[PDB]
């Protein structure tokens, strides 16, 4: 039954990333006083089908210049890791449950940069490289940053546990706790995943494709689901972190479904954020990173230790 | 004079490092001047993390409570009204 | 599946083979990432949650910036594999020999003693019928570095400081 | 082991799909298609030359605060003790040491490029 | 060395407390307060002789006493009970919180039909008296003896005959 | 470098050995040795040339190697003892791993190759403190753990220390590099007498970094790097040259000058211990220090070599930097052998 | 020169993890607490030198519950004669050990 | 002992090797000398969970604070000397003889 | 808020520990009386499995003690079956 359980949370979340797709071209267009697909399917239903069975159909080339290894194991790991990366969410109850969820979606996160990275090394191309390297320089910023908020919200959990966060929002939702720390988290998440005004590793305007510039067919295909149920997995992190959603035990669709609305919103507002603002540089991304948030981060940190023990408020060990 | 100038300068030019000083700042003074630290270390002393070994009755430990539930040892009484 | 610690750490051989060859820095970093996430996996298996997660974590984000210098410093118009040149092979080779020998003088000879004298018996023997109760103790015994080790976190404080002052200092000119 | 199960279907399904992606298509292939993009023309240089950063001590740095944040990791643990001030004091006493590398390394402009 | 002596199979024989985790939970508070002085007295045992084949016959009367409170529950308390246990039951976490209704219904019955009265916050934890007969250990640890030490300075300090005897130093 | 910078890096140099010889558990000794090289990389480095650099990364290699092989020796002891207190060590394998470990620390040959290439790429002021400060740490770690050394390997590696110390001096005409040499003669004689007594270790510790002191210092206040731009101090200030000259006949081991102190009673300990042959061979290989030793001399004092026209200028200037320490250090390296009965107070 | 500045002082840098049988938190005691204690007792005060021969069993029983090699040898030996019994079938190993008997609570 | 013991300290040897014997990159030096820090970690981590030395769990962190330290002196060594010589060759490292 | 609600979950938390605590002593006698009939049906077994080996003594102490050493899984199911073996050792590590 268990590998019911996992066909169960992969396919669902590859069909939410393929229509994730359309989603956001719809989206885009009405914001941009255009129309999403609409040709393609009843209101443009059918276009992610299409885009993957052309992608799929799609002849795939092999670069002259390219180590083949790793330019065939970087999509693997994306999209391995990508897929990985829901198995310990709580919603409401986790597929597998680890005491120390929190650290091993960090560790999945770090590892992930590493498809960009040999994707773009192994490309063997110039704007390729640029796009690995710029990659580098987005994981050096945001990393501490990232680990740093992450573990001042979960100071007023207890634990690394992720299941118990919801047991910690049972009254309030921790965003009234932590909002400064949730605007950062919510900008590291922007800048980790290769988002809006953070998406440099791609830079489109920029770099032509970035590091995914001499990927086609296929691979294309797998870094694109990648990515995108990266945003969907990060965005229902910051759900269950911050949102948290009331929990009947006997009930546990009413979870489910206030948990999907929230994540669905964190998306859409994620998708607004692309649609609204100019790309960063990945300088200017770094400054901002180790000297405007880092420096609050600390603050905030030493704040957020300081205070369930100045108010005698330190939450349960289990 | 000179602290207003700067205080006003800092917080016009680099508000996020003013912010960030005054958060660290509040985090080190305040758990000092507080009446709740020293009930932030009694919960933790109060929570059985192990088992409560009992002691040999010889017969001279007055205070010890020998018994389920009577009145003598330690009380919770205080953590119940927090 | 009653040997899962022994392929991993035979895995975990592979890998240290695998980046002491010496191919190119960048696929030397692949074969770190892979030793380090065995060894997690070890640590895991062994209940060490935790200190696996943090191998894995640390070294996952110090091999990248090692790879970003691979990219700047030990780039060579000809990245070498460890199919590339006969002695990154020959060590690769030699370093698969000496593990597999090893392994199977372990293994077919229960007691071998090649340096120390070493078990064929399942690692699983060496764990304890112990209860920890309501309790991580590898967790707690790594908290205890705020409350009983006050020393080391000082002199580990101190030196990251300076650390930060040496690498400034040495990358100056 | 159940969760080597899920990292081994996720690890199978993404060599699947590539497995597919390369051997479903009509493959035609030639020397020119194959060659490196360089927006029309001709690469005049090899990509694997050195790329030099203009951050490499950025990136230093970045490892020992990855070092530090390790360190900072065991702190919900270490709020369930007994000594509250000790544990306060030291925790308080990383973070004040770890700005206080960040202050250095940002005075004596480490932060900045090139 | 010598053989390891162990109890025979027919020695450690005991009928069986065969309930669940999630029974056991439910009645543990009062568990903990009727069977108290049976249980501590086999801790005692069990923390005195750090052996568990000089407490075999302690743990016995443990669950002696634990089937005996069972069996009053059943005889006077069942149906609640049983409502209690099967709610907290369903939760993973066998949690106390989910299912407070049910334990005033528990409580209610037995603080009526059997008296009991369920011990208040932090008193289970309290560290108690056991008042046994059985002679405390002299050598819990079968240490050997300890060795001899060396013997131990002497009285007052006098000049070295000659000073410095190295070579040719007169002083 | 900032000079609050170079202060709070040399502190940071003395912590980690203050560290290592005052700690208890083996995790600590490991953190002292780390920080010892955090803090002295960059002091190696504080004067920038390629040069500089070069010596900078060699030492850190070998030093990094060092305490890889000095903690996995720790480690393995933890695990056939279950202890971290620097005791006797309970292993054997452990025990010759962190032998390996300290000698190459100190610079005992075989491991004496970096220390030759070290001290001349860096100034005779970080060169002064690597040939003297450096030394301490893992001379403290050898004399607590000198119970469970084996004799025969750390006896091995002195002789070939004194042996390669003395045949390296002989070809060599840069001064750092003799200086170089000449340690690893003296650490050779030092880790001799190990096994056998410390307190002869500590006094041949405490005469050779009297007499390195003041020779490093007698070399700064020359600014002197090579035997020919030694050899024209003769005539700008020939009480520095003389200074030089009764130092290096005291490091010969001459009597009645103090660098007899500890090469007689290293004899002596040895012969206690019924070895005679291997005190004979370590006092006839001397001979080799002895004899490059008093080639400089001549070089420098005892002949005198042509100068050159732009000294008059310099002869009008007095030297503005002063050495407070530079006459007690050579006193005490030259006129101290009268005062040996005092070797009980290092006890 | 182990110069010995806690011991002077009274300060405690460094002697709280140097055993296992030391205080810990939670009083979560060492795998080999009894062993290490009986060894450390022995061997106090007496010196290195005694302590190598004297308080040798302590120490040897300290050895053997760390690492388990004569433990784990006996266990091997015991393994191998029963599988070298499976093979002539002179032996049937009891339904408790070959999971047919319900194992006690 | 344990088989994985028997692995782990093998690689350990295996890197020290490697680190000992230098090709041409200063870069795949640090890369051994990194392996080394680990196969220190995970054996100490291992003798730690398996005795139950709950204070010494810390000790395996102090351990990698102290690896990654010496990383970041041998990565400012590597870049001076490419600053210096334009490639990170470990031949280049060659004015100090003898 | 949140501090009510933190300070509510460590009553609820001791109050869990004390139940665990009450229930502690059964299971210890339970623990013992396990590993005890686990270490006579080894050592049953062994009396007839190495009673032809040369001088093989059954039930051999490997410690000089005559102290209580609490078993090793090895010493316990040692002779079990290998579905028993992982259960005894990695269920609890594998289980999430």
């Amino acid at each position: 039954m268990f590998m019911i359980n996992i066909l169960s949370l992969i396919i669902p979340i590859l069909l939410a990333v393929a229509f994730l797709t359309l989603v956001e071209r719809k989206v885009l267009g009405y914001m941009q006083l255009r129309k999403g697909p609409n040709v393609v399917g009843p209101y443009g239903l059918l276009q992610p089908i299409a885009d993957a069975l052309k992608l799929f159909t799609k002849e795939p080339l092999r670069p002259a210049t390219s180590s083949i290894s790793m330019f065939i194991i970087a999509p693997i790991l994306a999209l391995s890791l990508a897929l990985t990366m829901w198995v310990p969410l709580p919603m409401p109850y986790p597929l597998i449950n680890m005491n120390l969820g929190v650290l091993f979606m960090l560790a999945m996160s770090s590892l992930a940069v590493y498809s960009i990275l040999w994707s773009g090394w192994a490309s063997n191309s110039k704007y390729a490289l640029i796009g690995a390297l710029r990659a580098v320089a987005q994981t050096i910023s945001y990393e501490v940053t990232l680990a740093i908020i992450l573990l001042s919200v979960l100071l007023m959990n207890g634990s690394y546990t992720l299941s118990t966060l919801i047991t910690t929002q049972e009254h309030i939702w921790m965003i009234f706790t932590s909002w400064p720390l949730a605007m950062m988290w919510f900008i590291s998440t922007l800048a980790e995943t290769n988002r809006a005004p953070f998406d440099l590793t791609e830079g489109e305007s920029e770099l032509v494709s970035g590091f995914n510039v001499e990927y086609a067919a296929g691979p294309f295909a797998m870094f694109f689901m990648a990515e995108y149920a990266n945003i969907i997995m990060m965005n229902a992190f910051t759900a269950i972190l911050f949102l948290g959603a009331s929990h009947d035990p006997h009930t546990p669709e009413l979870y489910t479904i206030n948990f999907v609305l929230k994540t669905l919103a964190l998306t859409i507002t994620f998708l607004w954020i692309r649609a609204s603002y100019p790309r960063f540089r990945y300088d200017q991304l770094m400054h901002l990173l180790w000297k405007s948030f880092l420096p609050l981060t600390l603050a905030l940190c030493m704040w957020h230790i300081s205070l369930p023990i100045m108010t005698a408020s330190i939450p349960p060990q289990s | 004079g000179r602290i207003a100038s700067f205080l006003k300068n800092a917080w016009a030019k680099e508000p996020v490092l003013v912010a960030s000083f005054a958060i660290g700042g509040l985090a080190i003074i305040l758990p000092s001047l507080s009446p709740y630290t020293n009930y932030a270390i009694r919960i933790n002393r109060a929570t059985p993390y192990n088992y409560p070994v009992p002691l040999r009755d010889d017969g001279n430990m007055p205070d010890v409570p020998s018994h389920p539930q009577d009145p003598q040892g330690p009380s919770l009484e205080w953590l119940k009204n927090l | 599946t009653m040997y899962i610690a022994f392929i991993l750490s035979t895995i975990f051989v592979i890998g240290f083979v695998g980046f002491s060859s010496k191919p190119s820095p960048i696929y030397g970093g692949l074969g770190l990432i892979v030793s380090g996430g065995v060894g997690c996996g070890i640590v895991l298996n062994f209940g060490g949650s935790f200190l696996g997660l943090m191998v894995f974590l640390i070294y996952l984000g110090g091999m990248l910036v090692v790879f970003g210098y691979t990219t700047a410093m030990a780039t060579e118009m000809y990245p070498e594999v460890w199919v590339s040149n006969k002695t990154v092979f020959g060590a690769f080779v030699s370093g698969l020999m000496m593990e597999f020998c090893m392994v199977y003088y372990a293994l077919k000879e229960e007691e071998v003693e090649i340096i120390f004298k070493f078990n064929g018996l399942g690692d699983w023997v060496i764990y304890d019928t112990g209860d920890s109760g309501f309790f991580s103790e590898e967790a707690m015994g790594i908290a205890a570095l705020y409350s009983y080790g006050t020393w080391l976190v000082i002199v580990t404080g101190w030196s990251l400081l300076i650390g930060v002052v040496v690498i400034m200092e040495i990358t100056r000119g | 082991m159940n969760i080597m199960l899920t990292l081994l279907t996720n690890v199978t399904l993404a060599s699947l799909l590539v497995l597919i992606a390369f051997w479903l298509p009509q493959l035609n292939a030639y020397s020119e298609k194959t060659s490196p993009y360089e927006c029309g023309f001709d690469p005049m240089g090899s990509a694997r030359l050195p790329f030099s950063m203009k951050f490499f001590l950025v990136a230093i740095t970045f490892l020992l605060f990855d070092l530090e944040i390790a360190l900072l990791l065991p702190l919900p643990w270490a709020s369930q003790t007994n000594n509250l001030k000790t544990m306060l004091t030291m925790a308080l006493f990383l973070l004040i040491l770890l700005a206080a590398s960040l202050a250095y390394e940002w005075t004596q402009k480490g932060l900045e490029w090139a | 060395p010598g053989i390891v002596e162990l109890p025979t199979l027919e020695d450690l024989k005991v009928q069986e407390v065969k309930v669940s985790s999630s029974v056991l939970k439910a009645a543990a508070h009062h568990y903990g307060a009727q069977c108290d002085k049976p249980n501590k007295e086999f801790m005692l045992c069990r923390w005195e002789e750090k052996d568990p084949r000089r407490c075999l016959e302690e743990g016995k009367l443990v669950n002696q006493c634990a089937l005996d409170f069972f069996r009053q529950i059943k005889r006077h308390c069942a149906e609640p009970f049983t409502e209690y246990w099967t709610c907290i039951d369903y939760s993973g976490l066998q949690l106390f919180r989910h299912c407070r209704k049910q334990q005033a219904k528990f409580d209610e019955c037995v603080l009526d039909k059997l008296g009991w009265v369920r011990p208040d916050l932090g008193e289970l934890s309290k560290v108690t008296k056991v008042k046994t007969d059985r002679p405390l250990p002299e050598n819990p640890y079968h240490s050997r003896a300890r060795p001899e030490p060396n013997p131990e300075a002497e009285g007052d300090l006098k000049p070295a005959k000659h000073g410095s005897r190295l070579f040719f130093w007169t002083m | 470098m900032n000079p609050i910078i170079y202060t709070t890096l040399i502190m940071t140099v003395m912590s980690g050995t203050m560290l290592v010889m005052i700690s208890s558990h083996w995790l600590l000794i490991w953190i002292g040795f780390e920080m010892n090289l955090l803090a002295m990389i960059p002091v190696l480095m504080k004067n920038f040339n390629p040069r500089a650099t070069e010596a900078a990364t060699k030492y850190f290699l070998t030093q990094a190697t060092a305490s890889m092989m000095l903690m996995m020796a720790i480690i393995i002891n933890l695990l056939y003892s279950g202890q971290w207190t620097i005791t006797k060590m309970f292993n054997p394998v452990a025990m010759t791993m962190m032998t390996m470990a300290l000698a190459m620390k100190l610079g005992l040959s075989p491991f004496h190759f970096w220390v030759p290439e070290v001290t001349q790429g860096i100034s005779l002021q970080a060169g002064l403190l690597l040939l003297t400060w450096q030394k301490l740490a893992p001379l403290s770690v050898l004399c607590q753990i000198s119970q469970s050394i084996n004799p025969n390997l750390m006896l091995t590696m002195a002789m070939l220390s004194i042996l390669i110390g003395g045949w390296g001096g002989l070809n060599q005409t840069q001064l750092r590099k003799i200086m170089a040499y000449s340690s690893i003669a003296h650490m050779g004689w030092m880790t001799a007498v190990l096994p056998y007594n410390t307190t002869m270790t500590i006094l041949n510790l405490l005469i050779y970094i009297t007499m390195t002191l003041a020779m490093f210092m007698l070399l700064i206040h020359s600014s002197a790097t090579t035997t020919l731009s030694l050899s024209h101090t003769w005539n700008k200030m020939p009480v520095i040259t003389s200074l030089m000259m009764v130092t290096l006949l005291s490091m010969g081991g001459l009597p009645p000058l103090s660098g007899f102190m500890p090469k007689w009673m290293i004899i002596q300990e040895m012969t206690k211990n019924e070895s005679i042959i291997m005190p004979t061979l370590m006092a006839m290989t001397a001979l080799l220090n002895l004899y490059f030793y008093m080639r400089l001399a001549y070089s420098s004092s005892l002949t005198m070599f042509p100068s050159t026209n732009n000294m008059k200028m310099k002869w009008q200037f007095e030297h503005t930097k002063q050495m407070k320490l530079l006459p007690t250090m050579i006193v005490l390296s030259t006129l101290v052998l009268p005062m040996t009965p005092a070797l009980s107070s290092l006890n | 020169p182990f110069f010995d500045v806690q011991k002077r002082l009274g300060l405690d840098l460094d002697r709280w993890m140097t055993i296992q049988s030391a205080e810990q938190p939670h009083k979560i005691p060492g795998r080999c607490h009894a062993f290490e204690k009986e060894w450390i007792e022995c061997a106090h005060g007496i010196g290195g030198i005694r302590a190598e021969k004297e308080c040798k069993i302590e120490f040897d029983d300290f050895v053997e519950c760390l690492l388990r090699q004569k433990t784990m040898k006996r266990l091997s030996a015991i393994k191998r004669q029963r599988d070298k019994l499976i093979k002539e079938g002179k032996y049937t190993p009891p339904p408790h050990h070959l999971g047919k008997e319900d194992p006690r609570p | 002992m344990p088989l994985v013991y028997m692995n782990i300290i093998m690689a350990f040897a295996i890197a020290l090797a490697g680190l000992l014997m230098y090709r041409s990159h200063l870069m795949s030096s640090l890369l051994c000398l990194e392996g080394m820090m680990l196969s220190l970690f995970i054996m100490s981590t291992l003798i730690i969970l398996n005795t139950h030395f709950t204070l010494a769990n810390m000790m395996p962190i102090i351990l990698l604070v102290f690896a990654a330290c010496e990383a970041a002196l041998g990565l400012s060594l590597l870049v001076m000397v490419s600053n210096t010589y334009g490639t990170d060759y470990v031949q280049n490292l060659n004015l100090l003889q003898c | 808020s949140m501090m009510k609600w933190n300070r509510e979950r460590r009553r609820l938390q001791i109050e869990d520990f004390e139940a665990r605590i009450a229930l502690m002593p059964l299971f210890q006698a339970e623990k013992d009386r396990r590993v005890l009939q686990m270490l006579r049906e080894n050592l049953e077994e062994e009396a007839i499995i190495m009673k032809d080996v040369p001088d093989w003594k059954v039930g051999e102490s490997v410690f000089h003690t005559t102290r209580w050493v609490t078993p090793m899984m090895g010493e316990l199911y040692g002779l079990r079956t290998n579905e028993e073996i992982l259960s005894a050792t990695y269920g609890f590590i594998w289980y999430t």
